[PDB]
């Protein structure tokens, strides 16, 4: 496939900030449940 | 040159090395010198100097077989960010197990497991192939 | 129908004398998805249907093609280049290599 | 038996009845039937009504070729399917 | 406005849309529910402390991955995209009544959330047999409002099929024969008559279970003369079929996708996959006794399903080397979609053959209800399904939206993917031959090896998720728009552009006879 | 119904020959397997005169009058018991 | 100085996978007499090797004296 | 001119691979994991009744 | 009519990309959270 | 039992599931077979720079890969057949032994002569005694006479549960108002183990099967003991 240059460049500084926090938003809940796990039980 | 959204039904060039003469010339518009050099063209192509023929074949292509079928170094980015992020996610594995596992049962103290194992060699577990057959009863020893 | 008949067929679609473009890159863009490397007979006729329609970029991409079409059989081309150097020369037809066109 | 139910020629309206009006005059103007190819050569191209200056064709080239060849033909010179080469030319409006 | 276009849609491709948005949330629910799992697994003793939770999270984890991510992603999402523009067809037969198929999934996943929150929720396994799933076991409303959320996906479905079924038939051009339709289009057709047929059937047998947990009827009560195995069969008569609806589409985008990067106009040997889809639906009724071999069957009965069961790997087997007489002499572009599709290949080969070690009977009996089942069917099933998901998401992403990825991204992430799944299944094959039984929160330390290797596994492929959702982000971030694409003749849904238009083929194709 | 294929449009030539060589002769193929299969002679049973079975009332008008018109000596005892 | 032969043009693609197809079934064959040899009939062998003078009474007393039994001690 | 993979792609590969054989090599031995393997020419039995 | 073309045929907007990272973060943050907070709302219950 | 590492079938100890391994042998001979098969083919097919892009005549080839899958399924079905009406023989048994399946435990009657029943769960972990197995022991195990064919009869007097005893090849579910028969004939004397194979709620992981065999005469003297 053939395609413009990017219209809003996604430099690798806002790349990184991107992909951190898309993993933190997956990690930081699901960690405080886990490590609370004893807290419930 | 300039390719456009709004052109999407209209023939288009392509440089694929099964497609070799695509359906439009990769330069339409002409200068003043590049059109005297197609006029020049329609005379013998031995007046026609390398690098007027360089000039025709770039206006009418883009990139050229070996340009186009050219190898890279994509598999070094893509296999080295693979292995960064499964060397990620051995840190979430360590983190778990620090954070979220409490101890295994005691079942898996070196004690228990070789008191198990004599039992199991004493209910002789498997003694076709898979544990006991491992085991020389005549000489009381793993055989070797 | 035998390889000369095919390869037969091929030189009579190029040697058509008032063949048009459409004509041109249609037989080459369908010739090129066959399991050979077209015969030199077949492409001394493209290469003169290059020459009858004025188009000189052509007839440097046909070579080309040739190249590709052979893979990694890298004895292939300069067989065929030599086979057709009088066409080449009688023509004014530059090579890719002549041309620099075989660099990355 | 007696009346009293209209007929669709008294009570069709809108697409319906456009339809149907045009099938009495053998006209297919909603494109409900399949197009006859004329030969096809430069000579006597099939000629593909629009009401827009381009619509996209699919040939199939051969009877009972599975794969069907889809291109958009454009106001002007006729063009060819670039598979087969039949010519189909595009009579706008 | 908004609302006018994004609830009241009667557009074959906003439809699409919503679909997979719906399809991507869910498979986020059922990757976690999947984490869960294998964290419980991960190391010998309890993490949960409460197995009924573990029971729960299993059944949910299967609910969501195959109601709400592959059958929404393929049939809701691939399917309302591609096939009117496949046939240059202006919409859905009906195209009003396919936005209630898809608005009837929110609620339909909100009845299975609230199974889960009330009571102690339904620890009953995707198959919700009874008397486990009957009112004394499983007491209160949990798996009432799980058959009510199997009753909406059904009805959603069930209208779903019609309106593919009607589309397909009914509106293609009128030149067009039901023999020059892509293939992808004809699995989706396939796909709706399984769902038409076998989704009644499935509800039938649950409402049964309602009434007999609500109404005092006794359909599968031993007390009143009934038969907790005349609830397996009725399942299964439907789950059988199930199974073949969440792969065919599948089967269709992988052959679009191997065509395409192999450079070519058509698949190898159509009439051949024709005949073979068609051929695996009709021999998909006639299996299903298999998922019972060990509840005290007849020798002649297990022969039989034995048999049947084995006459289907012969069209799959057409189909596999179809896919590899297209490669062969192709143009081979190594594009991230292509990785996906020769992924699957290779992973729905490694399935299919476990499957067909499962299909005899005598060494079913031993590996029923154990780990070699489980693994036969994420490979086969659950990861088949999933590479032929990423494929085409891939594949047809610059089509939905305009926009292309990123594709050493895609690469990556595709690498990441490969080395989670199988390090995830691979080992739950030894798991399963030496004895673990499925449905297991915790296990004989014998399997401890086996279960942490899995478990490990299993952060990978999700780390592999995380970068998809990065990847999706980067590419609408960035705003590559696309310019063209290779082999539009043999590939119509590209031929109106990236994005296409709202309407497209208000004017119909020109298709001749000859 | 309990069926499972697609193709409607039209059932033409092209289709019927589909269904023929797709499903129906396949099918003769597949049983003529399990037929060929289970072929073989089965140990016959003890003769028993049992007097519903083995009826004559009239001679048959053919041969001895006592041999029923496709008699098989394998397996057909007639009204004393099986022939030598 | 010489001119170069001419090879081999045509039907280059179906020529490799003749070659080849010929190749992996002859793997196909080296494998399985393979793995007949190294698994199945490995454990035919140690079945039947096994069995050929097990006593069950002898295997039984030394369970038993081991004390593994409930019902035996 | 030279891409991201020209320019980047050797010190990706190198320490991508690096810093994953030291982090799984890590998580598999310094952290107390319990793989569990076979007793077989590793665990003396020992008396257990 | 309504809005047609890359950026514009989906129900949220892609205008600017940060605004952007925090819906899609919501969003699929969201579905993969809910299972660990139905585990933690049964096990608070007993 | 199974060991730890283990990757294939528990030894056998019966010779039904003797039997079965030399099937699954073979059919994973034809497996290993058909997958580098695949895997060999599809690689070539990925590593020409040749091209054929034209259409490909289909017929002829789809013959061969037709009628060979269906050669190869025929040679794993006779075998698998065979062991399937092996297994369904007569062998006339000495002894009938019920199971009734619990939530969340096995009770075992032995009625042929005396009215024998006992039930039968796991120890919990902290009871284990020293080198007793985790999730794997019980209370009270279901002793029975080595080399004698035995009939089971599998029941439940609730929920599903399935009983199942791996080295034996065995798996019989355990259905309410259902009374599903097997037979089982031990080669060796020993403690033969197995698990709960139908999910049955909560503690499904925690009601295991341990068989003991030994010889009639001790099978006898522990049913008097037992009454
Ligand atoms: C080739 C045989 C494949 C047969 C297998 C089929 C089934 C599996 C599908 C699996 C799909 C097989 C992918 C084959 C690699 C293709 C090489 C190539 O010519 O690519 C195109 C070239 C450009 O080349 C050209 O310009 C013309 C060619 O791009 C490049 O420089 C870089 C390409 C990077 C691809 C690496 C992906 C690796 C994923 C494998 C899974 C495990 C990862 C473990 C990463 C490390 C983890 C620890
Ligand atoms: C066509 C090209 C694309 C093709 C590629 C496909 C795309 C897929 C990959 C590309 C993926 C890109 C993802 C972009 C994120 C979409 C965010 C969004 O806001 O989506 C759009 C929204 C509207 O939002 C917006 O318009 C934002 C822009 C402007 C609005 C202004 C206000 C902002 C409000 C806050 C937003 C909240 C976000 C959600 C927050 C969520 C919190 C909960 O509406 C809708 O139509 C909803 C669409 C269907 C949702 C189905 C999931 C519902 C699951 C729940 C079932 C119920 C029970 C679960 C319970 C069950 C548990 C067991
Ligand atoms: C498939 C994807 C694979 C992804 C991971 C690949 C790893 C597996 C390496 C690649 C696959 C090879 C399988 C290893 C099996 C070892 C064995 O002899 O197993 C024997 C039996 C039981 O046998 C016994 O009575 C005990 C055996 C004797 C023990 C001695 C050890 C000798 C082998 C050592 C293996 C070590 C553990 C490996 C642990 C692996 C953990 C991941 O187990 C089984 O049935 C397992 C049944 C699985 C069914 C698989 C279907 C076809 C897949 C094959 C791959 C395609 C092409 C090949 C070539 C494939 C190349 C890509
Ligand atoms: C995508 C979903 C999917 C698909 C396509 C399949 C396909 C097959 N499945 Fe599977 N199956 C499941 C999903 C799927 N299955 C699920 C979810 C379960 C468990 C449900 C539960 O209990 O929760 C399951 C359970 C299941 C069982 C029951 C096991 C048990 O409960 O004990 C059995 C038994 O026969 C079975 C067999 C097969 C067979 C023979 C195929 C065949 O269709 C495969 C055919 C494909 C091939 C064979 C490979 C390609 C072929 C070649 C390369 C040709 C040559 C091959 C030969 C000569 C063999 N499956
Ligand atoms: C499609 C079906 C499907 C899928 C995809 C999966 C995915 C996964 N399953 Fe699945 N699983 C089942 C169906 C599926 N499963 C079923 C039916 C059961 C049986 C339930 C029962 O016993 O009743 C089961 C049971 C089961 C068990 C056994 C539980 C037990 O017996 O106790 C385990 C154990 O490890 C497991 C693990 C996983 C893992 C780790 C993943 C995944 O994490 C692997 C990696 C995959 C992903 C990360 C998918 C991501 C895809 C998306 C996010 C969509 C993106 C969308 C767009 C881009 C548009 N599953
Ligand atoms: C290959 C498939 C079969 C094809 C047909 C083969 C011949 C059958 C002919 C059919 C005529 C049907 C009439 C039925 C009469 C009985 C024949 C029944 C079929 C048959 O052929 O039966 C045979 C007996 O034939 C016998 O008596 C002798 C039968 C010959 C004499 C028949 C005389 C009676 C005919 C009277 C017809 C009256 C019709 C009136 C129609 C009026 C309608 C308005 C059976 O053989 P068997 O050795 O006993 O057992 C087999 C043991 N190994
Ligand atoms: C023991 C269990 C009992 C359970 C309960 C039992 C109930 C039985 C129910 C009975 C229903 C009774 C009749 C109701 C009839 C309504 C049909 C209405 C439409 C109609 O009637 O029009 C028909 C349309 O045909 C057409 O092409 C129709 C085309 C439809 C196309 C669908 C395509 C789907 C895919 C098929 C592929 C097959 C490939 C092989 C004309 O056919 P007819 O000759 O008049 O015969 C009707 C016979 N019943
Ligand atoms: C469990 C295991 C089960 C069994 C699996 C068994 C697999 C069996 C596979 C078969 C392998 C052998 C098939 C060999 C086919 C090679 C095709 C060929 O032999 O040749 C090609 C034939 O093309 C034509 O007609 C039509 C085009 C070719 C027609 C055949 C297409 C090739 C098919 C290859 C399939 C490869 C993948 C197999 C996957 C298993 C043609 O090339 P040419 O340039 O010379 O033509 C020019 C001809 N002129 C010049 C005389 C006119
Ligand atoms: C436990 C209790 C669970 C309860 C769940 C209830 C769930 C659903 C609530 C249903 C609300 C129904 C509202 C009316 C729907 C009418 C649909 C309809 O009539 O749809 C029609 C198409 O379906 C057709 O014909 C043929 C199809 C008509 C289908 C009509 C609706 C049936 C809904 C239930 C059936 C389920 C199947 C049961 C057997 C398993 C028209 O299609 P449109 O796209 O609209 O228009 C197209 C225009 O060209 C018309 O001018
Ligand atoms: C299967 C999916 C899950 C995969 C793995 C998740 C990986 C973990 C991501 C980090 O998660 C965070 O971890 C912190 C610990 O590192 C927790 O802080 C907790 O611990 C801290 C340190 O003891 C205290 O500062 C905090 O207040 C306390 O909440 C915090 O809550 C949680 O968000
Ligand atoms: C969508 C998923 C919704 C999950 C809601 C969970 O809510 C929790 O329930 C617990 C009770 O068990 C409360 O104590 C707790 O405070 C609350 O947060
Ligand atoms: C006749 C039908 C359609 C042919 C056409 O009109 O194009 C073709 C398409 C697929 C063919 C089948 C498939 O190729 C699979 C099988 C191949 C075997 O060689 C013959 C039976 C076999 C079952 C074929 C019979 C028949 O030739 C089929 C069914
Ligand atoms: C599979 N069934
Ligand atoms: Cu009892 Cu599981
Ligand atoms: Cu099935
Ligand atoms: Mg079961
Ligand atoms: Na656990
Ligand atoms: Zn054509």
């Amino acid at each position: 496939i053939t395609a413009k240059p990017a219209k809003t460049p996604t430099s690798p500084k806002e790349q990184a900030i991107g992909l951190s926090v898309t993993f933190l938003s997956f990690l930081l809940p699901a960690g405080w449940v886990l490590y609370h796990l004893d807290n419930y039980k | 040159s300039v390719v456009k959204s709004e052109d999407y039904a209209l023939p288009s060039y392509v440089d694929r090395r099964d497609y070799p003469l695509p359906d439009v010339a990769h330069v339409k518009n002409l200068s003043a010198s590049q059109k005297a050099l197609k006029e020049k063209e329609k005379a013998s192509w031995s007046s026609l100097s390398i690098d007027e023929k360089v000039e025709l074949y770039r206006l009418k292509f883009k990139e050229s077989f070996a340009e186009m079928n050219r190898s890279t170094n994509e598999w070094k980015t893509v296999v080295g960010a693979a292995m960064f992020f499964i060397g990620f996610t051995a840190l979430l594995l360590i983190w778990e197990k620090h954070y979220v596992y409490g101890p295994i049962p005691h079942t898996f103290e070196e004690e228990w497991v070789a008191k198990q194992t004599k039992r199991m060699l004493d209910m002789k577990v498997a003694p076709i192939q898979g544990f006991s057959a491992k085991w020389d009863y005549d000489k009381n020893e793993w055989k070797k | 129908e035998t390889d000369e008949e095919f390869d037969a067929r091929w030189v009579t679609y190029f040697n058509k004398p008032d063949i048009d473009a459409w004509e041109l890159r249609k037989g080459m863009n369908t010739l090129v998805g066959y399991d050979l490397v077209p015969e030199p007979k077949i492409i001394d006729a493209a290469l003169r249907a290059c020459r009858r329609l004025n188009d000189f970029a052509s007839a440097v991409r046909i070579l080309e093609v040739v190249k590709d079409k052979a893979g990694p059989h890298k004895e292939i081309y300069p067989y065929v280049i030599q086979e057709l150097r009088p066409t080449l020369n009688e023509l004014g037809i530059s090579t890719p290599e002549e041309l620099g066109l075989d660099k990355v | 038996s007696g009346g009293g139910v209209p007929t669709d020629e008294e009570q069709a309206t809108g697409l319906e009845r456009e339809v149907m009006l045009a099938a009495r005059k053998g006209q297919d103007p909603y494109n409900i039937l399949a197009p006859k190819a004329t030969s096809g050569t430069k000579e006597d191209p099939n000629l593909v009504p629009s009401i827009t200056n381009k619509r996209i064709v699919g040939c199939i080239c051969e009877e009972d070729n599975s794969t069907v060849i889809w291109f958009w033909l454009h106001k002007g010179e006729a063009q060819r399917c670039p598979s087969c080469g039949t010519h189909y030319k595009l009579v706008p409006h | 406005m908004f609302i006018n276009r994004w609830l009241f849609s009667t557009n074959h491709k906003d439809i699409g849309t919503l679909y997979l948005l719906f399809g991507a949330w869910a498979g986020m629910v059922g990757t976690a529910l999947s984490l869960l799992i294998r964290a419980e697994l991960g190391q010998p003793g309890t993490l949960l402390g409460d197995d009924q939770i573990y029971n729960v999270v299993v059944t949910a984890h299967a609910f969501v991955m195959i109601f709400f991510m592959v059958m929404p992603i393929m049939i809701g999402g691939f399917g309302n995209w591609l096939v009117p523009l496949m046939i240059g067809a202006p919409d859905m037969a009906f195209p009003r009544m396919n936005n209630m198929s898809f608005w009837l999934l929110p609620p339909s996943f909100l009845l299975l959330l609230a199974s889960s929150m009330v009571e102690a929720g339904a620890g009953t396994g995707w198959t919700v047999y009874p008397p486990l799933a009957g009112n004394l076991a499983h007491a209160g409303a949990s798996v009432d409002l799980t058959i009510f959320s199997l009753h909406l996906a059904g009805v959603s479905s069930i209208l779903g099929a019609i309106n593919f079924i009607t589309t397909i038939i009914n509106m293609k051009p009128p030149a067009m024969s039901q023999y020059q339709t892509p293939l992808f289009v004809w699995s989706v057709m396939i796909t709706a008559v399984l769902l038409l047929l076998s989704l009644p059937v499935l509800a039938a047998g649950i409402t049964m279970l309602l009434t007999d947990r609500n109404l005092n009827t006794t359909f599968f009560d031993p007390a009143g003369g009934g038969d907790p195995i005349l609830y397996q069969h009725l399942f299964w008569f439907f789950g059988h079929p199930e199974v073949y609806i969440l792969i065919l589409p599948g089967f269709g985008m992988i052959s679009h996708i191997v065509t395409y990067y192999s450079g070519k106009k058509e698949p190898f040997g159509y009439m051949g996959m024709v005949w073979a889809m068609m051929s695996i639906g009709f021999l998909g009724f006639i299996v299903w006794a298999h998922h019972m071999f060990t509840v005290g069957m007849d020798v002649d009965t297990r022969a039989y399903f034995t048999s049947a069961t084995m006459i289907i790997a012969i069209p799959t087997g057409v189909k596999v080397f179809s896919w590899l007489a297209t490669l062969h002499g192709g143009n081979i572009k190594w594009s991230p979609a292509m990785m996906w599709a020769l992924g699957f290949i290779f992973l729905f080969t490694v399935g299919g053959l476990t499957g067909i070690v499962l299909a005899n009977s005598s060494l079913d009996i031993v590996l029923h209800d154990t780990y070699y089942v489980v693994a036969h069917f994420h490979y086969v099933l659950s990861m088949g399904a999933v590479f032929a998901i990423m494929g085409g998401f891939v594949h047809w992403f610059p089509l939905f939206s305009g926009y292309t990825l990123n594709d050493t991204w895609a690469k990556i992430h595709f690498a990441i993917m490969f080395v989670g799944v199988n390090m995830t299944f691979f080992p739950q094959h030894f798991l399963g031959l030496s004895g673990m039984p499925r449905r297991y929160s915790d296990y004989p330390d014998a399997y401890t090896m086996w279960n942490t290797i899995s478990s490990m596994g299993s952060f990978i492929s999700l780390t592999a998720v995380m970068l998809m959702v990065f990847i999706i982000w980067e590419a609408f971030a960035s705003k590559r728009e696309v310019l063209t694409v290779d082999l539009t003749t043999t590939n119509l849904e590209w031929l109106n552009g990236c994005p296409p238009p709202y309407h497209t083929f208000e004017e119909p194709t020109y298709v001749n006879l000859k | 119904a309990s069926a499972a294929k697609g193709d409607h449009g039209g059932t033409g030539a092209r289709t019927w020959r589909f269904l023929t060589f797709g499903l129906a002769l396949p099918s003769v193929a597949l049983c003529t397997l399990n037929s060929w299969l289970h072929s073989g002679h089965r140990e016959r049973p003890a003769f028993i005169p049992y007097h519903h079975l083995r009826i004559r009332t009239k001679p048959f008008s053919w041969g001895d009058g006592n041999h029923t018109f496709f008699h098989n000596p394998r397996v057909n005892p007639l009204p004393t018991g099986y022939e030598k | 100085s010489t001119a170069l032969a001419k090879p081999q043009m045509r039907g280059l693609l179906a020529r490799r996978l003749r070659f080849h197809i010929v190749g992996a079934f002859m793997v196909s064959l080296g494998f399985a007499t393979f793995y007949k040899f190294a698994v199945a009939e490995k454990r035919k062998k140690a079945y039947a090797d096994f069995y050929r003078n097990y006593d069950s009474m002898k295997d039984f007393e030394e369970m038993r004296k081991a004390g593994i039994f409930q019902s035996a001690k | 001119a030279p891409d991201f993979h020209d320019k980047y792609g050797n010190a990706v590969l190198a320490s991508g691979a690096t810093f994953c054989v030291a982090v799984w090599v890590y998580m598999a031995t310094q952290i107390g994991i319990e793989w569990n393997p076979s007793p077989v020419g590793r665990v003396t039995p020992k008396e257990w009744r | 009519h309504y809005e047609e073309g890359p950026g514009k045929n989906i129900p949220f907007s892609v205008e600017n990309k940060w605004r952007l990272l925090a819906m899609m973060t919501l969003f699929f943050g969201s579905g993969f959270a809910a299972p660990f907070f139905i585990v933690r709302h049964q096990l608070l219950k007993k | 039992m199974a060991y730890p590492m283990q990757l294939g079938f528990q030894d056998a100890t019966s010779p039904i599931m003797e039997e079965l391994l030399h099937f699954h042998d073979h059919t994973l001979m034809i497996v290993f077979l058909i997958s580098s098969l695949v895997l060999y083919i599809i690689s070539l097919m990925l590593t020409t720079k040749l091209t054929h892009t034209s259409t490909m005549d289909a017929q002829e080839v789809e013959t061969i890969w037709t009628i060979l899958p269906a050669i190869i399924l025929i040679l794993i079905a006779l075998p698998s057949l065979r062991i399937l009406y092996m297994m369904d023989e007569i062998n006339n048994p000495s002894l009938t032994v019920k199971t009734m399946g619990h939530q969340w435990y096995w009770s075992y009657e032995y009625t042929d002569y005396e009215d024998l029943s006992f039930d039968s769960y796991m120890i919990p972990t902290s009871e284990l005694k020293p080198g007793e197995l985790r999730l794997l022991e019980v209370d009270n195990r279901v002793v029975l006479p080595m080399e004698m064919t035995i009939r089971m009869l599998v029941s439940s007097e609730d929920v599903l549960h399935s009983w199942a005893v791996p080295s034996l090849g065995l798996k019989t579910d355990a259905i309410p108002g259902r009374l599903n028969q097997t037979t089982l004939m031990s080669s060796r004397p020993g403690l033969y183990y197995g698990q709960c194979s139908e999910i049955c709620g909560s503690n499904h992981s925690f009601m295991p099967i341990v068989l003991e065999l030994v010889p009639l005469k001790y099978f006898e003297k522990w049913s008097a003991s037992m009454l």
